[PDB]
């Protein structure tokens, strides 16, 4: 294994309740006044060549349904009628297309790096990225004077222990912590916030540690070399390593359940109050 | 006008046709002239490469081909064209300020 | 020659030259028999990945060498209680030490001693790579099941509405509830309609709900059409496909290669599938690879390294490796010497001295990289 | 779409003798590329790409104006042919 | 009728009887529905470049 | 040495080497939203159809 | 009918998907490509002889590969390799900018 990065994931803005979204309300309320433009103009062309039903007809059409019985009666309206439906369907289609780009198309996202993102060669102010003191990693950075200036940037702030680091990430206290891979890996897929990067540096590999010489160390080697073969070792990562998992994967497409569809269910329910005491003022006009 | 050769293959008749040439480079020459008061007439090189510096003869010589050639024999006195820059070219012959980067 | 790691090739026959970077190579041994056969030096040169860090070894710790292929045997599968291959000419104390590409493994590592390693790896599989891996629950994905039944008892509820005004403004439930449904689902159906503008209206904006839901439906489904997995089929050895191979399908073809280092795990582990996978042989390495092009072979196994690299240089940008990179018989790579030279020590500290400097990244980035990496 | 276009350079003052030493060295430079690597460690960024999209939204813009155009449209070609009916209350 | 047709027939409209007829309107509705979901489709197309 | 660009009023009163790096006059300015064609409606069809 | 719902839907979705995502296009390279670092057959990649691009090459040693490699094919002019390149009688020609733009 080697090392990596982790660094604070982001949530995206997958917004539901954003039910009005692709419209830009003003328009909607330009929609609720062509509909009685042209209905006005309908009859007007019907009189002179039915007064309150072309209402019904066009926001018939444009709902495509709840349809009275009316018609045109004259040759005007005929072609009138004819466009304006055209009309309806063009915007519904586009409606629908524009949601879709929304929905599939997420943001451009930059936490996203490497090991030569600049952003990582000229720190300033807002990426402090610290490392355990007395660590392997340490030795591995001062030992290669090109990269000093992270080096020295970074000595001000490094950390004592893992849960230290881990636990300060969680609060955007720093940025970016930079580790090894079989503790990283294993954190992003038991916890749920946290998140790998790009590839790798140092391979390495763990190992046994021994004393200068003393015999059987030699013996000890042969015995890992042979669990490698007998899965046995393969076989202990499912009981610690790789069990646990938040499904994690790129900015996946996302069902929807009731976050959004409620932004306009309760204007159903609307509809619903409105109407009975239109009901009784109905009788009024009665 | 542009005096040049009908070397559409080596063993042409070679006769030096006359031909007229224009364009960019032309364009530019033509101002330098009109603003430096002088004269001239092109007219296209011998062979059609560049021109790098090999040696020759298979003895201890290493001469240029191609136009540079006929700058340094004294065939000609100035190089206007799509020619790079380089370090050797610029050992035997002096750049003007770059023209198009 | 293993293929991207100790490439040979043979000199500009103007004046034995080639090339700087490579180094002399002769495999100074010509098989013959009909003649006496005096070792005849053809001399050749070879150059690639392991030759590199061999060079910048040996000016690290000062010391001079030429080179010498092989003949007999390629890996060495000791037989009869002897060992062929470069591991034999390394036994033998004809040649001092080996490099090029020796797994690490228990049988290899009481003979000879070994190094520190270069890169993981180990067994993988390789499989050509099918098409459209599509959820067959494409349609039913973008809703959760709470829209469905907040839709239904809203059905309910505006019916119910229906009978309480519909009978005093000016046959409900025998139809209502079918008009209700048909209005969500793109009207096709005929129905007749509940004239008194209460029940008008109350329709109406029904079916406003309609469209919008319909639309976005639509828009969703759009959505995960377009972000598909490719989930791989097989999923390590220990599937089962690869325990009842004539079995549970039209049998299988687990070409591989012998005399290798994996094919000795393998006899060593499933006897059992070695057997049936004993009739497929694939001599080489590009032999097995055609034969994957054409059907005639169904998935591979082999050695890892060499495949993450046949598989980014290969212009159909599709092979694959099985689950991206579950190498699971794992070592490394090495360095063969001969027993208890006092050198081990210091090739031991020099390789590591190298992954410092981070020039197994250059060298790495230069040789072992292809197109078609995402 | 650098226009006024020019260098960067090197200042000297007049006519040293060694202005051709200094001109011959940078063009030596180009040639082994090393006006990459400082180039590509220092001049560069991210959010180096050409061309995006992002999830523009909520349309009151001159493209459903051309769409209420062509509705209008039809206003005007029903005025035009009311008239007509006047032509056969002639005939 | 056949216009309506073609665009999500919102519009109301008396109904032509006799098989031959009835034939002829339904198979043209048929190309009404392949018509109208390709048009929508290439405008989400153009709606993401 | 540092930065100074060429021109004319400079050019004669010390001298110049040769250049690194293209340079010039641009503009910069904040980057608007949503430039979707006007036209978007009319896009996913010629006149044939 | 919900049936028939879901079946008009689906079909739009897939012409959609179909419709807007293309092939995975890999023409595109750089100059590190290793499919430029360890030719084969399949890609012959000439140049002009005698060329300032010739004289870059060469004097890049770690380049040598390629150089050498491509030594054995370089044309004798533009037009020359530019109507060779209309007929895939090589893969990939290399020039300089203003004017193969
Ligand atoms: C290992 O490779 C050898 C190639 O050297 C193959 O073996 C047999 O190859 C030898 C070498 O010429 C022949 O003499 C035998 O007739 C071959 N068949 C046998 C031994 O049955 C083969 O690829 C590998 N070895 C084995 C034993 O399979
Ligand atoms: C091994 O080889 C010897 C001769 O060298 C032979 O006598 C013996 O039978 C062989 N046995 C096996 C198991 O290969
Ligand atoms: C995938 O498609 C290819 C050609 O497009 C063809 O071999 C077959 O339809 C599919 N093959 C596999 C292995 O999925
Ligand atoms: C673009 O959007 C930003 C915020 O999203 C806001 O400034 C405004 O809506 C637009 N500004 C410009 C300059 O286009």
């Amino acid at each position: 294994q080697g090392l990596t990065i982790l660094v604070k994931k982001e949530i995206p803005r997958s917004t539901l309740d954003s039910f009005m979204q692709p419209f830009q309300s003003t328009l909607w309320l330009l929609v609720g006044l062509s509909v009685h433009v042209v209905a006005v103009m309908l009859y007007l062309l019907d009189r002179f060549s039915t007064l309150s039903s072309a209402m019904w007809f066009s926001w018939g059409v444009l709902l495509n349904s709840g349809i009275g019985e009316g018609a045109p009666r004259s040759f005007s309206a005929r072609i009138l009628g004819m466009v304006w439906a055209g009309f309806a369907m063009i915007i519904v289609a586009s409606y629908t297309a524009n949601l879709a780009a929304f929905l599939v198309l997420d943001r451009p996202e930059e936490r996203i790096t490497g090991i030569n993102d600049p952003r990582l060669r000229n720190p300033s102010d807002k990426f402090i990225y610290a490392t355990v003191k007395q660590s392997s990693v340490d030795i591995y950075f001062r030992r290669q004077v090109e990269l000093s200036t992270m080096y020295r940037h970074m000595e001000k702030h490094n950390y004592e222990s893992a849960a230290e680091a881990i636990q300060a990430v969680r609060d955007n206290k720093l940025h970016a912590f930079i580790w090894d891979s079989a503790v990283l890996e294993f954190e992003a897929s038991q916890k749920c916030d946290l998140v790998t990067t790009g590839e790798l540096f140092f391979r390495s590999g763990f190992g046994i540690g021994m004393r200068k010489d003393s015999p059987w160390k030699q013996q000890v080697s042969l015995s890992i070399l042979k669990s490698h073969e007998n899965g046995f070792m393969e076989d202990l990562d499912k009981t610690w390593v790789r069990y646990q998992e938040c499904d994690s994967r790129s900015n996946a497409p996302a069902t929807l359940t009731c976050e959004n569809m409620a932004g306009v269910f309760m204007l159903v329910a609307g509809g619903i109050v409105a109407g009975i005491f239109l009901i009784f003022i109905e009788i009024a006009y009665k | 006008i542009c005096t040049g050769p009908n070397d559409t293959s080596p063993g042409s008749p070679r006769h030096t046709v006359p031909q007229c040439c224009y364009g960019f480079c032309i364009d530019l020459l033509i101002k330098l002239a009109r603003t430096m008061q002088f004269t001239y007439e092109v007219h296209l090189v011998a062979d059609g490469k560049f021109g790098t510096q090999e040696r020759v003869q298979n003895s201890n010589k290493k001469e240029w081909n191609g136009m540079m050639g006929e700058l340094l024999s004294g065939q000609a006195d100035m190089i206007v064209a799509p020619l790079t820059i380089n370090n050797e070219r610029a050992q035997y012959i002096e750049f003007s300020k770059p023209f198009k980067y | 020659e293993e293929a991207p790691f100790v490439i040979v090739e043979s000199v500009d026959p103007l004046s034995g030259t080639c090339m700087r970077n490579t180094v002399p190579c002769q495999k100074r041994i010509i098989s013959e028999n009909k003649t006496d056969e005096e070792p005849g030096y053809i001399k050749k040169c070879c150059k690639g990945f392991c030759i590199d860090i061999l060079k910048k070894i040996s000016k690290s710790v000062k010391f001079t060498y030429d080179l010498y292929l092989v003949t007999n045997g390629k890996h060495g599968k000791k037989i009869n209680g002897t060992w062929n291959g470069m591991i034999g000419e390394v036994v033998m104390k004809r040649a001092y030490m080996a490099v090029g590409s020796l797994t690490i493994n228990e049988e290899r590592s009481e003979v000879v001693d070994f190094s520190v390693p270069f890169i993981e790896t180990g067994i993988s599989v390789m499989v050509s790579r099918s098409n459209g891996t599509v959820s067959p629950s494409a349609f039913l994905e973008p809703f959760s099941a709470c829209v469905w039944v907040m839709m239904f008892v809203m059905l309910l509820i505006v019916s119910a509405v229906a009978v309480f005004v519909f009978e005093y403004f000016s046959f409900t439930i025998g139809k209502a509830i079918w008009l209700l449904w048909g209005l969500v689902f793109n009207n096709s159906v005929p129905v007749q309609n509940p004239k008194g503008t209460t029940s008008k209206i109350m329709v109406s904006v029904w079916a406003f709900f309609a469209v919008i839901f319909l639309a976005s439906y639509t828009a969703n489904l759009a959505a995960f059409m377009i972000q598909e997995e490719y989930v791989d089929q097989v999923s390590g050895l220990s599937d089962k496909k690869f325990q009842r191979p004539n079995d549970f399908s039209p049998p299988f073809r687990f070409g591989t290669v012998p005399n290798g280092s994996t094919e000795r795990n393998i006899r060593n582990n499933y006897a059992e599938m070695h057997a049936y996978m004993g009739k497929f042989n694939q001599r080489g390495v590009d032999d097995a690879l055609l034969s994957l092009k054409t059907g005639k072979l169904d998935a591979f196994i082999y050695d890892a390294a060499v495949l993450n690299y046949m598989a980014g240089r290969d212009e159909g940008c599709k092979l694959v490796t099985i689950g991206s990179g579950k190498v699971f018989a794992s070592t490394g790579y090495g360095i063969a010497i001969q027993k208890d030279s006092g050198w081990k020590r210091q090739v031991d500290l020099a390789i590591l001295q190298l992954f410092g400097d981070g020039e197994m990244e250059e060298l790495e980035a230069l040789w072992l990289t292809g197109i078609c990496h995402n | 779409k650098v226009f006024a276009s020019t260098g960067y350079g090197i200042a000297i003052q007049k006519d040293s003798g060694w202005k051709r030493q200094v001109d011959l060295a940078i063009l030596q430079l180009f040639g082994d590329g090393e006006m990459e690597e400082l180039e590509a460690l220092w001049l560069t960024g991210i959010c180096h790409n050409e061309k995006n999209e992002v999830m523009s939204s909520q349309l009151d813009i001159d493209n459903m104006a051309g769409v209420f155009y062509m509705l209008g449209a039809a206003m005007a070609l029903s005025l035009i042919t009311f008239i007509s009916e006047h032509l056969f209350y002639w005939q």
